[PDB]
């Protein structure tokens, strides 16, 4: 059976997500003049900016209030002031500067609401009359949630900063989760295809950027101001990703009374088809024809694949845990046997969630979902425990168990640095069950030609 | 004289900070300001004292547990960034720890969950008898006493040996105050309580030496052919109980001075240990470095006998690069001492016009250091920010740039190639074979095929034609070569393999007695 | 502080230059230390150079004799007129370059740290 369990240890050994104002950076280079200032010492946001550089091999810009000991004993405030200016004064076209909060300036107590507002009638008056500035709090404490709980922060903080519901309209908005250019792209060709404009948190897609001739072309993101406040006139907010965008869609919701479709995680043919049916409820138009066609397209390459090959494969899962389950409920309908899934967070809200209730009443062999999660989780149970898998799903902090203990892995989720171009293929949608289902084949079948296991059978499949 | 950058007008301090070598000037007419607080706002390239103290020196050692006393962010940030490798299968890079520091620990303190992350750790990887905790942000902040649950630890297992780092974030302007910190915590904590088993008459220290792609194991193969015993390595592939030993050194042979000048100066005052500057690049520095350290010795012979063999080995390969690197413009910033290591030799060597170098952390030593070994015309900078950065780009036109990984995509947006001066392309780049190594990266960088492809214009309705589809290398960087040099019967390119450590883990040494 | 001058300025601008484009042993890292190090290795060179004995009695004596050494054979080599000059014009030539050398390091220094007490 499928028991849901938390992590026995206290400690964490090798982490699968970093801190919350991780997560509240992640939100905010997908604006388009945006910088956000992360107000605590400089390793929070350059370790950060690393991080974001490991997985697109792009430079993002943010910034730091460069906390040093004097505002650690009395107090930081001065710090923030200064950043907004000097940010500001050397940033001309910068209109949104998300002020992200840390470990430090939390347990210190730095009041960046109050000092928001003297920015707001103080500076941004005298001295930057003529401009646009958005000036957004952001309190994510690092010693509560992740990365994951971070972002669902910051999604609210900017909706609530900026939506206004002036004039209604049949948009909806988009809350795509923390994915990836390809699955905006996916996600922006289904809206299509169904004729339903939508305002999309957030347009990623300008991230892969180009090295053009005259050296002009930089990374960022196309979420604009205008997008954001037109937030507020949706018909309905549609939040993928439960864990990153429940909080902006309730806010919608309690605000302006714009219902919210949270979830689920539009991975796999049967999510996907569930995602169309709520797209249809919420806005009337028919599902087409021409996603009908792409959809069984989708079907046809992984009936070539399912059971052949892919049924009965044990799978570990890690990372975002709304891909960790999105995955998990696919590979079901794939015939596997996803047999360990790790949630690498304190999140209290997992044992309520629908699809692990519908897994615990369902699943019929032995699994574990295993909260609070670390990667010892899995490698103590690979060494110690003989836990026994045919592949791993996850990011690539996770490699040196696939690479050591000699079980192949698929790269999902975020970061993934250890493989090439990966944020350009999608992971939702019909074109991402094609992705994922020939990608985990291809995994397998590199892996039987390095094990001489009956490598010879990829003739005739 | 000093250099004003535009985009720092508005931040005039910046000017104290940045000078260009101007003709005829001596270090006592400038000097770059250094090692002062950072300007909040400015897109610094700089990160925090936990970075310097834990995520530089501190986890390159081989066989400890590297526990972070904090949230778990700062940990997952320093994890799988870095190329410190070791004989120890690579444990460094593979384990990290934290204590997952929660919200009810904020009012009441994380002793508790300290000490039972310790014993947790210890059960997990009972090959592990070593411990280094670090302090972060948060851990400062609420006042648990690491040194007091560390001896309480050692106390209840004497098996157990356990190094306490009190170096956060926000302790100083950047990685420069977490360097002093360890450096000192480290002399006062753990040197003196180890007696090491001798064997050999010639005994060292390495200091200053982190093991980048193995850049310890390239120099340690040139000090064991000397036979020299090497008592220990501050910290690359070194091992903890190695370096508790440091006390029975002869001598302190010190390659980067920023981060480890602190302990080597400590150990001439505690132990009367003398203090060897050296150079781990470039043939010439790395020949008097080893003339030197043999020297001192009484074995020149060994010393000048790797020499003579590995130039010979080596010299007609460097040569061909430098044939068509010459001229060439290149920016030397990384974050500290490699910016002085290679400022001089590398305009010899490579042929190269070093026109930049910063630091964004070091000190005006480094600066010293650095414009003492560059050309008149160099810009020095200190505590470079981003827009500099880019300025500095458009003012100069380097033809390749040596720098992070991240401010490399921001250079390669505006098509100025990099290598990674920290981590390193095809690393490592110490030693005689590094340095080849090195000119063909940069080779590879400059006359990329890929690079002049993204110069073209294709919309340009003037664009000649191409009638090929290919251009090598050679092509584009051959073209105006002297007859002598291209038909040379000596020059030829890199004729190593891949890993070029691996070999070295395998090798054999002949005792000299 | 003004800077030193001296007779042979011309080659004391070449033998400076050279210190500074490939030695390390000047830019110890407080003004007691360069002090020490500008006067033992620049003694040791003075003496290898004028053909007089050196003292190698210590661990330090060895270490500062090792850098005198390549300075001294560079001089030979890369400097050759400094060959054909007595002892008398040598022993000039090094209090020339000390004081230009401690001038540069020390006295003249504008690296503000050199005066910390503690390392
Ligand atoms: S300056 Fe450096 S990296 Fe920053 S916190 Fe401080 S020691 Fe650490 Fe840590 S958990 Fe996350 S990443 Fe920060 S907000 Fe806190
Ligand atoms: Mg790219
Ligand atoms: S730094």
């Amino acid at each position: 059976t499928c028991e849901v369990k938390e992590k026995g240890r206290v400690g964490t050994i090798n982490p699968i997500f970093t801190c919350q104002p991780a997560g509240a950076q992640f939100v905010s280079i997908g604006i388009k003049d945006c910088i956000g200032i992360v107000h605590g010492g400089q390793g929070c946001v350059m370790f950060v900016r690393l991080i974001f550089s490991q997985h697109y091999k792009e430079s993002f810009e943010l910034a730091s209030s460069s906390l040093h000991e004097d505002g650690a004993v009395f107090g930081a405030c001065g710090r923030v002031e200064e950043a907004v200016d000097v940010l500001l004064s050397r940033y001309p076209d910068v209109k949104v500067v998300p002020i992200i909060t840390t470990c430090s300036t939390e347990i210190i107590g730095d009041d960046v609401d109050g000092v928001i507002k003297k920015l707001n009638e103080g500076l941004l008056k005298e001295k930057f009359p003529d401009r646009e500035v958005h000036l957004i709090a952001m309190h994510t404490p690092s010693f509560v949630g992740s990365m994951i709980s971070g972002y669902d922060v910051a999604v609210r903080d900017v909706v609530r900063h900026f939506a206004k519901r002036e004039a209604p309209n049949d948009k909806i908005n988009l809350l795509t989760g923390w994915v990836n250019p390809g699955d905006v792209k996916e996600l922006k060709h289904l809206l299509g295809e169904m004729d339903i404009e939508a305002n999309v948190l957030f347009e990623i897609e300008s991230f892969d950027s180009p090295i053009l001739p005259d050296g002009s072309a930089v990374s960022h993101g196309n979420t604009t101001i205008e997008d954001l406040i037109d937030t507020g006139n949706a018909r309905a907010t549609f939040a993928l990703n439960r864990y990153e965008g429940t909080k902006a869609a309730e806010y919608l919701q309690k605000k302006f009374e714009i219902p919210a479709i949270i979830g689920p995680t539009p991975i796999g043919i049967r999510n996907t088809d569930i995602f169309l049916q709520n797209l249809k409820k919420a806005t009337g138009k028919p599902i087409p024809q021409s996603l009908a066609h792409e959809r069984g397209v989708a079907i046809d390459a992984l009936a070539d694949l399912t059971h052949m090959f892919l049924a009965e494969k044990r799978v570990a899962i890690y990372g975002a845990p709304d891909l960790v389950i999105g995955l998990a409920e696919f590979c079901l309908d794939l015939e596997m046997k996803p047999v360990l899934l790790l949630l690498g967070d304190d999140n209290s809200k997992y044992v309520d969630d629908p699809r692990i209730k519908a897994l615990q009443e369902n699943v019929d062999y032995g699994m574990e979902i295993v909260t609070n999660a670390d990667f010892w989780e899995l490698e103590n149970r690979i060494k110690n425990e003989g836990l026994e898998l045919d592949l791993i799903l996850g990011h690539s902090k996770g490699r040196f168990i696939s690479i050591d203990y000699n079980i192949p892995m698929l790269r999902v989720g975020f970061p993934t640095y250890d493989r090439a171009g990966l944020f350009r293929y999608p992971t939702v949608g019909y074109g991402g069950a094609i992705w994922l289902a020939e990608q985990m084949a291809n995994t397998l079948f590199a892996d039987m030609e390095h094990k001489k296991n009956k490598e010879w059978v990829l003739n005739v499949w | 004289p000093h250099h004003e950058f535009e985009c720092s007008k508005v931040i005039p301090e910046r000017k104290k900070h940045a000078v260009i070598k101007g003709k005829g000037e001596t270090l006592a007419d400038a000097l770059p300001q250094g090692y002062l607080n950072t300007i909040p706002g400015s897109i610094s390239e700089r990160g925090c004292a936990y970075c310097g103290a834990k995520h530089v020196i501190g986890t390159p050692m081989k066989d400890v547990i590297h526990i972070s006393h904090g949230p778990v962010g700062c940990t997952y940030d320093t994890w799988q960034t870095k190329r410190y490798i070791s004989d120890n299968d690579n444990f460094q890079l593979k384990y990290t720890y934290a204590t997952d520091v929660k919200e009810k620990h904020i009012v009441f303190g994380a002793e508790k969950l300290l000490k039972q992350n310790i014993i947790e750790a210890f059960k997990a990887f009972p090959q592990i008898k070593r411990m280094t905790i670090y302090q972060t942000c948060a851990t400062a902040l609420i006042g648990d006493d690491i040194n007091a649950i560390a001896e309480e630890v050692m106390e209840e297992m004497p098996e157990v040996d356990i190094f306490v780092c009190n170096s956060p974030g926000f302790a100083g302007p950047s990685q420069s105050g977490g360097h002093h910190k360890i450096n000192i915590a480290w002399i006062n904590q753990k040197v003196g309580t180890v007696e090491p088993e001798i064997t050999g008459d010639h005994v060292i220290n390495y200091v200053g030496e982190y093991n980048i792609q193995g850049d310890q194991e390239v120099m340690v193969d040139y000090f064991k052919r000397m036979g020299i015993q090497v008592l220990s390595t501050f910290t690359g592939n070194g091992s903890y109980d190695g370096l508790r030993a440091m006390h029975r050194a002869h001598l302190n042979v010190l390659e980067c001075a920023r981060s480890a000048e602190y302990i080597c100066n400590e150990l001439r005052v505690r132990y009367g240990i003398p203090r060897l500057d050296i150079d781990g690049f470039g043939f010439k520095p790395l020949a008097d470095s080893l003339r030197k350290i043999g020297m001192f010795f009484g074995i020149e012979d060994r010393a000048k006998a790797i020499i003579d063999e590995e130039v010979a080995r080596w010299k007609p390969e460097l040569d061909w690069y430098k044939e068509r690197l010459m001229g060439k413009k290149v920016c030397l910033w990384p974050g500290g001492s490699k910016l002085w290591h290679w400022a001089h030799v590398i305009e010899e060597e490579m042929g190269l016009k070093v026109v930049s170098v910063y630091t964004k952390f070091g000190h005006q030593g480094d600066m010293e250091k650095g414009i003492a070994r560059c050309g008149e015309g160099t810009l020095a900078i200190d505590d470079p920010n981003e827009l500099e950065g880019l300025e500095a780009l458009e003012m100069l036109k380097p033809d390749i740039i040596l720098t992070g990984k991240r401010p490399g995509e921001v250079a390669k947006k505006v098509r100025v190639p990099y290598l990674n001066a920290h981590a390193y392309h095809n690393g490592p780049y110490k030693g005689f074979e590094g340095w080849v190594r090195f000119a063909r990266d940069i080779y590879n960088a400059i006359y990329s095929p890929i690079h002049q492809l993204s110069g073209i214009d294709i919309t340009k309705d003037n664009a000649p034609e191409w009638g090929n589809g290919f251009r090598t290398r050679q092509m584009l960087s051959d073209g105006n070569l002297s007859d002598a040099v291209r038909n040379s019967e000596t020059l030829r390119q890199y004729t190593g393999g891949y890993d070029s450590v691996s070999k070295l883990r395998e090798r054999e040494y002949p005792a000299f007695e | 502080v003004e800077a030193p001058v001296h007779p042979m300025d011309a080659r004391i601008d070449e033998l400076t230059d050279y210190i500074m484009k490939n030695c390390l042993w000047q830019f110890h890292s407080r003004s007691w230390d360069r002090e020490r190090q500008n006067a033992e290795i620049l003694k040791k060179t003075k003496e290898l150079l004028c053909g007089e004995p050196v003292d190698l009695s210590t661990s330090h004596d060895r270490c500062y004799w090792v850098d005198a050494v390549c300075l001294a054979d560079d001089y030979r080599e890369h400097y050759p007129w400094i060959n054909s000059m007595s002892k008398e014009e040598i022993g000039s030539l090094m209090q020339g370059l000390k004081d230009r050398m401690d001038y540069l390091t020390i006295t003249g220094s504008l690296n503000e740290e050199l005066s910390d007490k503690h390392y």
